[PDB]
């Protein structure tokens, strides 16, 4: 298929009108980042002469 | 850059080779239409919200804060005035409670 | 097509699977940047019919409707003013695309602010979104109501320098 990128929301937007909230959620999200990797070392001479 | 939404805190969780951050942050909900207006024009002067925004549920007229409805009577302590209402598009007429009138009155 | 000529590059191992990989991690790499780019809002927004935005003008950076690519003139501009087993991957966003989220993050800092990208999408008039703005620097609303059709009318100048200033550099 043709991927659709997100539901269309048409903002009622005029000159005079404001959306105030009037409740809320309090939302955790989960954030993953790498920081380190595996620290290999290779003996060089070991690794191509054995 | 700290989660999706207003972000109030995080916290940091150690895992294998890297971190997990668990952002807490504020999600604005159920939102509601209100008429707005600029400023209030009140004795020939023009009167403009302190922090907050003019809200209007249809018949009056109240000043709440941006992010949460919480509509309170229009004063001049949490409004100021700058100029007459000839220069502001859209003001619209209301009155402005003053706090001191009841005590001289009294 | 040479098939002693690859009977002799098999004894050299695994380094054709070593390149092909890495290629492939750059051209997934490019899609995901893309992604995270433009690809930042799950909802598409649209500007209304009547663009009564209190005097600010916006045709230069909303899409044109008399083209079939709804690019804006400021984006169909810009796209006009840049020109033995290789093969080109199409990205996986095409242009039209881009330019369908491009449109969507107009409208939604347009019509609602900066409420659009920390929950739902909340309108507010233009002018008093603008005064919301002047108060995060430091000015005062009544500073943006006195002086509107002066601030409106510096932005669309400025936006109209933008668009000549880019049509006149190389
Ligand atoms: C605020 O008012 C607008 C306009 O009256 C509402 O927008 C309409 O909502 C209905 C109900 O879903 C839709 O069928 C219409 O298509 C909407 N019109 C437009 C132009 O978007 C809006 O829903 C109201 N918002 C609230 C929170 O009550
Ligand atoms: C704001 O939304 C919260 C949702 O978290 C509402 O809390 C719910 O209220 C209903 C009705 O009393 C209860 O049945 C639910 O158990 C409540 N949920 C939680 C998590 O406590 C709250 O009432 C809403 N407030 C307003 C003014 O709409
Ligand atoms: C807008 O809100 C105000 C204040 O909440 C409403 O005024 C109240 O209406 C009730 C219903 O009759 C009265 O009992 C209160 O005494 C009123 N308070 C004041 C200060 O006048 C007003 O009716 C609301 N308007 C709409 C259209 O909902
Ligand atoms: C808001 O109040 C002002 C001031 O009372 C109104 O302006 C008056 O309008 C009438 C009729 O247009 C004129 O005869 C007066 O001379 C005006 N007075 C001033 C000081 O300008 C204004 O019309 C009111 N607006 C609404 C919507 O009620
Ligand atoms: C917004 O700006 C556009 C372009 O800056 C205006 O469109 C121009 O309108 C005049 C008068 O009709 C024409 O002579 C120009 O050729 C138009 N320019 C282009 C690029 O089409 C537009 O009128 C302005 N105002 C509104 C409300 O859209
Ligand atoms: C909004 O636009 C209408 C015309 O559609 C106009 O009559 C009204 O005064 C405008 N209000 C503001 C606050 O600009």
């Amino acid at each position: 298929y043709t991927m659709s990128l997100g539901a269309e929301n048409s903002v009622a937007y005029s000159n005079n009108s404001i959306a105030i909230p009037t409740n809320f959620t309090i939302s955790v999200t989960t954030e993953i980042l790498p920081v380190s990797m595996t620290k290999t070392s290779v003996d060089c001479t070991m690794y191509i002469c054995g | 850059f700290c989660g999706k939404g207003y972000h109030l805190m995080s916290f940091p969780q150690s895992a294998p080779h890297g971190v997990v951050f668990l952002h807490v942050t504020y999600v604005p909900a159920q939102e509601k239409n209100f008429t707005t207006a600029p400023a209030i024009c009140h004795d020939g002067k023009a009167h403009f919200p302190r922090e907050g925004v003019f809200v209007s549920n249809g018949t009056h007229w109240f000043v709440t804060q941006r992010n949460f409805y919480e509509p309170q009577i229009i004063t001049t302590d949490n409004t100021f005035v700058s100029g007459n209402c000839d220069v502001v598009i859209g003001i619209v007429n209301n009155t402005v409670y003053d706090p001191l009138q009841p005590e001289l009155d009294s | 097509d040479s098939t002693e000529c690859s009977n002799l590059l098999l004894q050299y191992g695994s380094f054709c699977t070593q390149l092909n990989r890495a290629l492939t991690g750059i051209a997934v790499e490019q899609d995901k940047n893309t992604q995270e780019v433009f690809a930042q809002v799950k909802q598409i927004y649209k500007t209304p019919p009547i663009k009564d935005f209190g005097g600010f003008n916006f045709s230069q950076i909303l899409p044109d409707p008399s083209k079939p690519s709804k690019r804006s003139p400021i984006e169909d501009l810009l796209f006009n003013k840049v020109t033995n087993g290789l093969t080109v991957l199409p990205p996986l966003l095409t242009d039209e695309m881009i330019a369908q989220y491009t449109s969507a993050l107009l409208a939604g800092t347009i019509t609602s602010g900066w409420t659009f990208g920390a929950g739902p999408a909340l309108q507010i008039p233009f002018p008093m979104q603008m005064a919301y703005r002047f108060n995060g620097i430091g000015v005062t609303q009544n500073v943006l109501y006195e002086n509107q059709k002066l601030i409106a009318n510096q932005f669309n100048s400025a936006i109209g320098k933008i668009q000549d200033s880019l049509s006149s550099t190389p």
